[PDB]
C-alpha cells in the first residue's frame, strides 16, 4: 500500500549540508501536503517544515528558517529537505510525513516514514573493528563476535548471510567515554558442531562503508 | 506546549490512561492526535480529532478531551502495548503544530527473573592490537535493573568500565552489557577477572583466565 | 481574481474576538437573522458570545474597530454532524438583531427542491481562502468559476471516502479561494442559488481532486424547519 521511504541521512560536520529524501508509493502523490518532522535522541517531536501539494506554500518552524529549504518533485512522487549551515542541535531522525491540516480535520500526520538518522558532528566517521569471542569447553557453547569502536550508529551483524538467526542475541551498543560505540552479538550453538560447523559474523557499517566477515573459531 | 507525565505503567488487560495537559491556545480550542511509537520505529496515528480512530486502529484504543486536556484511554493492555505515547494539537498563539514530551508506557506482570551471564576474555587478535576488553553480556533478567562490579583476582576493579543502560528483549525480559578496557599488560598480570551482577539483592557470578 | 464592492452581498465573514479578533470563517446571509455556514467552523467556539458577523465587507483591511458588525444568538449544529467526511457539515447562525437589507447586504434564494438534480452551469466560489490551519488570509474577497463534478466522478477520486447525495462535488477549473464554510453560488435563470457549502475535499483546479460541498438542495427541509 502507502510507503514512504527515506534516505540521504549521515553524518555531517557542523556547519555543513546535506539533502534528504523521501519516496513515495500507494497514494496519488500531488493531491498531498508533506511534512518532515525531527526527533532529537530520548527526545519528542518537533515539527520541521510543511509543502502544499503542488508545492506553492512552503512553511517551516522558527528554528530552521533561511537553513532549510523544502521541495517536492510530483512526477517522481518525492519530497526533498535541503539542510544548510547544520547545527549540533539539528541531530535528530527525521521522518517525512502526509500532513492533514485543514479546519476541518485538525492537524495531524497519518503517514510517515521509516526516519534517517541526522548527525552533526566534529568526529569523523569511524569503522568498527571485528573481534571474535570464542567459545571455551557442557551440551551448549556460547560464541560471538565484538564490534568495537565505530561512529556513529548504526552497525548490522547478521550471522551466517543470514542462514543462522535463533539464538541470535545483538546487544544494544554501549556508548564509551572516548564518544565511540560498542556492541556484541553472541549465538548459543550446539558445542559438538565447533569445528565441524563454521561460525561467520558479517558485520556492515554503512556510515565508514565498513564489511568484515569475521570467522569465529574456539580455542 | 503540552505537558504529559514521562511514565504511565498497567498490568495485562488492564485499562491505563495516558494523559495530556495543555492550555486554551491548542488543546483548549483544537482537535486533538495521539502518535504511539514502538522502539525503533516510526510513529503511527492512533487517535485523530479527539476520538476518531483511523482504520486499523483497534477499539482498544480511545481518546477523548476535556478544556485544555486530553486522554487516550488502552483498554485490554497487552506487553505489544509498551511504547512512547504523544499527544499533539495545532496551536493557534504559537502558530504551529505542537506535540507532548512523550509518556513511556511500561507493561507489567513479567514473573521474576535472574540474570543469565556469559563472560568473554579478549581475543587473540585484540591481544596483538594491544588491547584488551572483557564483554561481561547479561540477558533474561527481570525486573529490568541490574547492578554490575568487576573484580580481578577477588579484588574490585572500577576504572575503565562502560555499562549499557537496560533494554527489554523480544521475550519482554531485559538485557544489559559490560565492558572492561585493559591494558594487555593488567589482563596477564591477574589470574582472573570476573564479572559480579547483581539483580534483586541476588549475585551472578562469570569469572574468565588468560590462557 | 479580485471581487468588487457589491458583487457578492450575500457574502459574509465570520470573526472570533478569544483571544484576537480574526476571521474564522465564511458564509451567507440566507434570510433576516439568518447566516448559513459549515459546522466544521466551530471546532474551537465556545459559545456564540465570541462571535461577529460582517457584511458588506471587500477587503479585511476595512474592518476597523467601528465597523458595524451582527451579533449571534445562538450557533445551530447539524445534530449528525461528526466530521465534514461523514456529511452533515452544515449550520445556521441566528443573528441577535435583523439584517436590514441593502446592495451591500442581502440573502441569496436556497435552492428549488425541484432542481434537485439540475446540473448548474454558473457556479462561482469566494472567500479570503481561508481553508488550513496555516494558511494566510487574502485580503480582498477573490472568486473563481467553478465546474460542477458528478458525485460518481467524485467518488473515483476520493475511493477511501463514501461521496452521499447530500454532497455535491466543484472542479476541474481550466488555485480557488473559498473559505471554510463559504458559498459556491450558481446563476440558474438569472438567480443566484446557494447549491454549495465549501466543506472538505482539495481544491478547484484539473490537476486536483474535486472539493466536496455540502448539497444545500439536501437540507433545504433541515434549513426551513431550523428557520421556522
Amino acid at each position: 500500500q502507502v510507503q514512504l521511504l527515506e534516505s540521504g541521512g549521515g553524518l555531517v560536520q557542523p556547519g555543513g549540508s546535506l539533502r534528504l529524501s523521501c519516496a513515495a508509493s500507494g497514494f496519488t502523490f500531488s493531491t498531498a501536503a508533506m511534512s518532515w518532522v525531527r526527533q532529537a535522541p530520548g527526545k519528542g517531536l518537533e515539527w520541521v517544515s510543511g509543502i502544499s501539494g503542488s508545492g506553492s506554500s512552503t512553511y517551516y518552524a522558527d528554528s530552521v528558517k533561511g537553513r532549510f529549504t523544502i521541495s517536492r518533485d510530483n512526477s517522481k512522487n518525492t519530497l526533498y529537505l535541503q539542510m544548510n549551515s547544520l547545527r549540533a542541535e539539528d541531530t535528530a531522525v527525521y521522518y517525512c510525513a502526509r500532513e492533514l491540516s485543514y479546519l476541518y480535520s485538525g492537524y495531524y500526520f497519518d503517514y510517515w516514514g521509516q526516519g534517517t538518522l541526522v548527525t552533526v558532528s566534529s568526529a569523523s566517521t569511524k569503522g568498527p573493528s571485528v573481534f571474535p569471542l570464542a567459545p571455551s569447553s557442557g551440551g551448549t557453547a556460547a560464541l560471538g563476535c565484538l564490534v568495537k569502536d565505530y561512529f556513529p550508529e548504526p552497525v548490522t551483524v547478521s550471522w551466517n548471510s543470514g542462514a543462522l538467526t535463533s539464538g541470535v542475541h545483538t546487544f544494544p551498543a554501549v556508548l564509551q567515554s572516548s564518544g565511540l560505540y560498542s556492541l556484541s552479538s553472541v549465538v548459543t550453538v550446539p558445542s559438538s558442531s565447533l569445528g565441524t560447523q563454521t561460525y561467520i559474523c558479517n558485520v556492515n557499517h554503512k556510515p565508514s562503508n565498513t564489511k568484515v566477515d569475521k570467522r569465529v573459531e574456539p580455542k | 506546549v503540552l505537558t504529559q507525565p514521562p511514565s504511565a505503567s498497567g498490568t495485562p488487560g488492564q485499562r491505563v490512561t495516558i494523559s495530556c495537559s495543555g492550555s486554551s491556545s491548542n488543546i483548549g480550542s483544537n482537535d486533538v492526535s495521539w502518535y504511539q511509537q514502538l522502539p525503533g520505529t516510526a510513529p503511527k496515528l492512533l487517535i485523530y480529532k479527539n476520538y476518531n480512530r483511523p482504520s486499523g486502529v483497534p477499539d482498544r484504543f480511545s481518546g477523548s478531551k476535556s478544556g485544555t486536556s486530553a486522554s487516550l484511554a488502552i483498554s485490554g493492555l497487552q506487553s505489544e502495548d509498551e511504547a512512547d505515547y504523544y499527544c499533539s494539537a495545532w496551536d493557534q498563539r504559537q502558530f504551529d503544530v505542537v506535540f507532548g514530551g512523550g509518556t513511556k508506557l511500561t507493561v507489567l506482570g513479567q514473573p521474576k527473573a535472574a540474570p543469565s551471564v556469559t563472560l568473554f576474555p579478549p581475543s587473540s587478535e585484540e591481544l596483538q592490537a594491544n588491547k584488551a576488553t572483557l564483554v561481561c553480556l547479561i540477558s533474561d533478567f527481570y525486573p529490568g535493573a541490574v547492578t554490575v562490579a568487576w573484580k580481578a583476582d577477588s579484588s574490585p576493579v572500577k576504572a575503565g568500565v562502560e555499562t549499557t543502560t537496560p533494554s527489554k528483549q523480544s521475550n519482554n525480559k531485559y538485557a544489559a552489557s559490560s565492558y572492561l578496557s585493559l591494558t594487555p599488560e593488567q589482563w596477564k598480570s591477574h589470574r582472573s577477572y570476573s564479572c559480579q551482577v547483581t539483580h534483586e539483592g541476588s549475585t551472578v557470578e562469570k569469572t574468565v583466565a588468560p590462557t | 481574481t479580485a471581487s468588487v464592492r457589491g458583487e457578492w452581498p450575500w457574502q459574509v465573514t465570520l470573526h472570533t474576538t478569544s483571544p484576537t479578533q480574526r476571521h474564522l470563517c465564511g458564509g451567507s446571509i440566507i434570510g433576516n437573522q439568518w447566516i448559513l455556514t459549515a459546522a466544521h467552523c466551530f471546532y474551537g467556539v465556545e459559545s456564540p458570545k465570541i462571535l461577529r458577523v460582517y457584511s458588506g465587507i471587500l477587503n479585511q483591511s476595512e474592518i476597523k474597530e467601528d465597523t458595524s458588525f451582527f451579533g449571534v444568538q445562538e450557533i445551530i449544529i447539524h445534530d449528525q454532524y461528526k466530521m465534514a467526511e461523514s456529511g452533515y457539515d452544515i449550520a445556521l447562525l441566528k443573528l441577535e438583531t435583523t439584517v436590514n437589507y441593502t446592495d451591500s447586504q442581502r440573502p441569496i434564494s436556497l435552492p428549488s427542491k425541484g432542481d434537485r438534480n439540475v446540473i448548474y452551469t454558473d457556479c462561482w466560489v469566494t472567500g479570503w481562502g481561508y481553508r488550513k490551519l496555516r494558511d494566510k488570509i487574502q485580503n480582498t474577497l477573490q472568486k473563481a468559476k467553478i465546474p460542477l463534478v458528478t458525485n460518481e466522478e467524485c467518488q473515483k477520486r476520493y475511493r477511501g471516502h463514501k461521496i452521499t447525495h447530500k454532497m455535491i462535488c466543484a472542479g476541474y477549473r481550466e488555485a480557488c479561494k473559498g473559505d471554510s464554510g463559504g458559498p459556491l453560488s450558481c446563476k440558474h435563470n438569472e438567480v443566484w442559488h446557494l447549491v454549495g457549502i465549501t466543506s472538505w475535499g482539495e481544491g478547484c483546479a484539473q490537476r486536483e481532486r474535486p472539493g466536496v460541498y455540502t448539497n444545500v438542495v439536501e437540507y433545504v427541509d433541515w434549513i426551513l424547519e431550523k428557520t421556522q
